[PDB]
Formats: structure tokens, C-alpha cells, sequence
């Protein structure tokens, strides 16, 4: 996340971090329910074992209210391919029922028909995370948020030189230095409708960071809801 | 209001067309009210909104 | 025979700063020429600070008796405050249970007009790097592979950091068959700050297509902290003078950049699995 503005307290409560043995975050996650975590498929490979952290507005030092949970099981889509980066969706079942409080609240999953009819036809959306502050610079220790609009399908496909699958869609500026960078894998993308927040996509991939005439690709969640539903009752 | 595509079919939450009629439906922690525009919260921390305590 | 450890490169026209032999079981040391050491069960450290005006060039250590372990996959000699080019640094060596002797030598050159570009650039810059291992490519895409028989480390995914004989390395991008060598640039110790930059030309047929950096530095502990060498803004065709900016967490003592040129480069070249966050 290059540029933008730091998230103010009480505005980004649906986030969670994934920590390694050294207790340093490398991927994000969305609080869908009291046991359910949404994460990108590729985050499952670079770490042998991991834990989940919640309620931290400053990764550098503790401030009180943070909680540590241990993962129970992971489920991944059966058609994930490392080449095309397709089907980048993964569900995590936890152990301890998370205790809801201030700055910790889930975002309800919306219906597909409404989301395609109205939500995806809106103007902009909001992303957030702990992204790197440059192309290869340092990672920010303060949670940040940013706003990005949508892009038409024709320009979406004409922008990049690679292949685009129907399960994911692009967005981003043209030349202004407003785009998320590496280290935000598994981050949530949300849309606002009369102050009501709905998750729509996950930060999937995209070459470079703030490159001229280039757009970032986010996984389209609205077409996986039944799969999500079939994971609502697994373990 | 023939379809929910116009301003969520006057609903503040889920909307659809049952029997060619616009009808609302609420999410968890909510239930349809007398007018049906707004679903009243039925939980301590209902979803869909940012927390605001102090 | 005995094992050997090196720092830097030797040249046939250098005079000795000092030359000594040490035992590795006495407590404490024998104070040689008024210097200071420290010896423990698993550490041997030495303090050095010359008086004459000179810049150090190379260091070499020899240990007896021979032991069954290779000497290139890990780090055993490193000095903590200084390095190569600065007139002093504090050597640290990690022992084993079966080593009972050491021989130490230091070489240097006159301080004013001393530069190291004539050695590490080699005689055939287009075919052999500073390490000595020659380049070798892939025939179907024309991109160089990763040399595998040296101590290599990573910070996160899609990063590499090699080490050999006290010299580090970092390759910015991928290299093609038809590249050419333009020139080399060196940065001495009097122009080193916590953060700085360097200007390079990109006029017409001097298009930058490859940059690899070689540098010495210091390490507080055995685990180093590699600096951030990012690529300020974007160096496309329009902006003729392109800058390279460093961001260090520890102070270096020398740097070297080998610019490569290729008129066909469009500015973007990346692998098919490197690209997505
Ligand atoms: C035998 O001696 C060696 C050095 O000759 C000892 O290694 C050094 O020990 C010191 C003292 O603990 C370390 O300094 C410490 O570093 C921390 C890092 O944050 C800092 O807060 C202080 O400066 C603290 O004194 C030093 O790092 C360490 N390594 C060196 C100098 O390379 C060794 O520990 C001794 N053996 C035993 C069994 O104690
Ligand atoms: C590229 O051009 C822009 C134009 O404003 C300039 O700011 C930037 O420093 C240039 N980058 C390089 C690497 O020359």
C-alpha cells in the first residue's frame, strides 16, 4: 500500500494477521465468523507452521487487547494451479471461539445476485493492510487503508499481457502512486453501501507495484459463495 | 419498485423478487420490521457496521 | 596442511601491516605489540587499530590441525566494527574442540591513492564475475540461473543474497544473451552515509538493463541485516538520468556497481512465477 492514509481506530475491525514462529506477520485474513478465516492459497506454502493474531493496531509492539489463536485445519480449492494463480481461495478452521469486542467484528457475506447487480456496479472500494511502502522498501508497522475504483472489462484485459481468468477481476489507478504492493497477500477488499460494509474480493496478484498503465488483480468472491457455503459446515 | 435493482428495492439489506414482487430479507442479527425498510438489530454486535463505543 | 579462511583479495604489491602466531588454549592471550584480544570456549576476538596512514586490503587466517568440515557453507571469520578500506576492524573467529593454533597476517596499501577497482573487475567482464565462477544461461529463455554452491540466504520469498570471502552480492534483475558491458563505478568510504544515492546515465544507447552490487559491511551477530537497495521511481525511456538509492541499517565500507547495457530492453522483464504479491 503506497500512499493513502492510515486507518483510524474503529474503522478497520475485520482484519487479522498470520504470524510465523518468529511471530512476524506475512499474510492477512478476514474474520468471517467466530472460527472461520479467509486467506489466499499461496500463503499456505512459504510457512511450515503458523498462528493467528487479532486485535493489534501496531505490529511492532504490544498495546493491550491482542489475542493469539492456534489453527486447527485448512481447506483449499481442488483446482488451484501455481501457474495461472487461479482459484486463490482458502478457508481456515480455528480452535478457540474468538471473543468479540471493540475493533473486532465480522463482516457479513452478501448474496451473489445483489453483489453482481448493485455492489460490483458501484464506483469505488476500500482495501487495507500492512503493505510495503515502496517497490522494494520497508514494510509499514501501522495498519493502513486506501480507496480504489473499478475498471471496465475491455481495458481490464487489454492492460496486462498475461492471461486473465473469469474468477478474478482487475482494478487500480493509471499513473498515480496509489496501489497495494507485496506483503498484502490474503488482504480483504470491501465495498460500502449506505455505510454498510461487504467483502467482495481478496488481493490476489499483479506484477510490479504502481507501474505505469498497470492494474492489480483481485479474486472474485461472489462466484464462490456456494463453495463457501459448503465450507460453513465442515468440522 | 418493479425490481430490487433500484436502490436495493427500498430495503436496507438483502433484496429479491419473490412471485414477481420485491421482498426484503435480513442478515444475521437482524429481522424485518413493520415497514420492512430497515432490519432491527437482534444481537450485541451485529455485522454490517463499524463499532462505535467511546 | 591446515584450513584457510580469507577476507578480500591479495595483490603482489602490498606490504604487511603485521604478522603473528597465536595459541588457542591459553588464558589470557599474550599481548603482542600492545593489542587486545578475548578468548572463550567458543570465541576468539581481536582488536586492531593501525597508526600509519594506510587502507587495509586483505586478511588471511590459517588453522591447524586439519578437521573434517568444509569451509564455504557457513561463516567463521568476520570483523564487527570497520572492514575493508577503513583503517581498523575488530576480528571475530569461532573455534571448535580440535583447533589449537592460528597464524594471522594483514596487508594494506597507502591511504591517499588506494582503490580496489583494478582487481574485482577482472580481465574479461563479459564472461566472468568477481567471484570467479563463469556465467551460464538457459538456452530456451536466455536468462541466467542461480549459482548454488555458495552460502546463499533469503529474507522473504523471491529474494537472494550470496556470500563468499567476505563479499556479498545482489542481482537486480535477469540477464540476456546480447548484453554489453559499458563501465564500472566505485564508491569509497568518505562518501558513505546512512542514506545516499548515485546518478547514472541512460542516454540513447546506454540503456541500463542489468545492475549487480558488491559490498562489504559489518555484522553485530552471525545473522546479518541486509540493506534495502530499491530502485527510486521508475527508470523508463523518458527520464534520462536515473538514480539508485540505498537504505542501510548498518554502515558499509565499500561498494561497486557493474552497469550492463542493452538497447533492446523495454524496462520490464520478470519471471512467470515471481509476479503476484
Ligand atoms: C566469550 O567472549 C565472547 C566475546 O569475546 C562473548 O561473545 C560476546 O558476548 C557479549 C556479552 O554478552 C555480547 O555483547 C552483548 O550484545 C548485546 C546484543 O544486544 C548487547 O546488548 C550488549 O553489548 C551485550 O554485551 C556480544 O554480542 C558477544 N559476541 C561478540 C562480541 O561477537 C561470549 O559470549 C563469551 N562466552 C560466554 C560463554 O559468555
Ligand atoms: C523518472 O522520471 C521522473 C519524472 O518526474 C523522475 O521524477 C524520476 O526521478 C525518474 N527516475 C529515474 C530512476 O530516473
Amino acid at each position: 500500500i503506497v500512499g493513502g492514509q492510515e486507518c483510524k481506530d474503529g474503522e478497520c475491525p475485520w482484519q487479522a494477521l498470520l504470524i510465523n514462529e518468529e511471530n512476524e506477520g506475512f499474510c492477512g485474513g478476514t474474520i468471517l465468523s467466530e472460527f472461520y478465516i479467509l486467506t489466499a492459497a499461496h500463503c499456505l506454502y512459504q510457512a511450515k507452521r503458523f498462528k493467528v493474531r487479532v486485535g493489534d493496531r501496531n505490529t511492532e509492539q504490544e498495546e493491550g487487547g491482542e489475542a493469539v489463536h492456534e489453527v486447527e485445519v485448512v481447506i483449499k480449492h481442488n483446482r488451484f494451479t501455481k501457474e495461472t494463480y487461479d482459484f486463490d481461495i482458502a478457508v481456515l478452521r480455528l480452535k478457540t471461539p474468538i471473543t468479540f469486542r471493540m475493533n473486532v467484528a465480522p463482516a457479513c457475506l452478501p448474496e451473489r445476485d445483489w453483489a453482481e447487480s448493485t455492489l460490483m456496479t458501484q464506483k469505488t472500494g476500500i482495501v487495507s493492510g500492512f503493505g510495503r511502502t515502496h517497490e522494494k522498501g520497508r514494510q509499514s508497522t501501522r495498519l493502513k487503508m486506501l480507496e480504489v475504483p473499478y475498471v471496465d472489462r475491455n481495458s481490464c484485459k487489454l492492460s496486462s499481457s498475461f492471461i486473465i481468468t473469469q474468477n478474478m477481476f482487475c482494478a487500480g489507478y493509471d499513473t498515480k502512486q496509489e496501489d497495494a504492493c507485496q506483503g498484502d497477500s490474503g488482504g480483504p477488499h470491501v465495498t460500502r453501501f449506505k455505510d454498510t460494509y461487504f467483502v467482495t474480493g481478496i488481493v490476489s496478484w499483479g506484477e510490479g507495484c504502481a507501474r505505469k498503465g498497470k492494474y492489480g488483480i483481485y479474486t472474485k468472491v461472489t462466484a464462490f459463495l456456494k463453495w463457501i457455503d459448503r465450507s460453513m459446515k465442515t468440522r | 419498485r418493479k425490481l430490487c435493482s433500484l436502490d436495493n428495492g427500498d430495503c436496507d439489506q438483502f433484496c429479491h423478487e419473490e412471485q414477481n414482487s420485491v421482498v426484503c430479507s435480513c442478515a444475521r442479527g437482524y429481522t424485518l420490521a413493520d415497514n420492512g425498510k430497515a432490519c432491527i438489530p437482534t444481537g450485541p454486535y451485529p455485522c454490517g457496521k463499524q463499532t462505535l463505543e467511546r | 596442511d591446515g584450513d584457510e579462511y580469507f577476507i578480500g583479495k591479495y595483490k603482489e604489491k602490498d606490504e604487511t601491516l603485521f604478522f603473528a602466531s597465536y595459541g588457542l588454549k591459553r588464558d589470557p592471550c599474550q599481548i603482542v605489540l600492545g593489542y587486545k584480544c578475548s578468548n572463550n570456549q567458543t570465541h576468539f576476538v581481536l582488536n586492531f587499530k593501525t597508526n600509519k596512514k594506510s587502507c587495509i586490503s586483505a586478511i588471511k587466517l590459517t588453522s591447524y590441525p586439519k578437521i573434517n568440515q568444509n569451509s564455504d557453507l557457513t561463516r567463521n571469520l568476520y570483523c564487527q566494527t570497520g572492514g575493508i578500506g577503513t583503517d581498523n576492524c575488530k576480528l571475530v573467529f569461532k573455534k571448535r574442540k580440535r583447533q589449537i593454533a592460528a597464524n594471522i597476517e594483514i596487508y594494506g596499501i597507502p591511504a591517499k591513492k588506494c582503490s580496489f577497482k583494478d582487481r574485482y573487475i577482472g580481465a574479461d567482464p563479459l564472461h566472468v564475475d568477481s567471484y570467479g565462477l563463469s556465467y551460464q544461461f538457459d538456452q530456451e529463455h536466455g536468462w541466467n540461473l542461480e549459482r548454488n554452491n555458495i552460502f546463499k540466504d533469503t529474507r522473504f520469498s523471491t529474494e537472494v543474497f550470496y556470500h563468499k570471502n567476505g563479499l556479498f552480492n545482489t542481482q537486480i534483475t535477469y540477464l540476456a544473451e546480447e548484453d554489453s558491458f559499458s563501465e564500472a563505478r566505485e564508491i569509497t568510504a568518505k562518501d558513505i552515509k546512512k542514506k545516499f544515492s548515485i546518478i547514472l546515465p541512460n542516454e540513447e544507447y546506454k540503456r541500463i538493463s542489468f545492475l549487480d552490487v558488491y559490498w562489504f559491511q559489518e555484522t553485530m551477530r552471525k545473522k546479518p541485516k541486509y540493506p534495502y537497495i530499491h530502485y527510486n521511481g521508475e527508470c523508463s525511456n523518458e527520464n534520462k538520468t536515473c538514480e539508485l538509492v540505498f537504505d542501510t541499517d548498518e554502515l558499509m565500507t565499500y561498494a561497486l556497481v557493474k552497469v550492463f547495457t542493452n538497447p533492446e530492453s523495454d524496462g520490464s522483464r520478470l519471471k512467470e512465477e515471481d509476479l503476484g504479491r
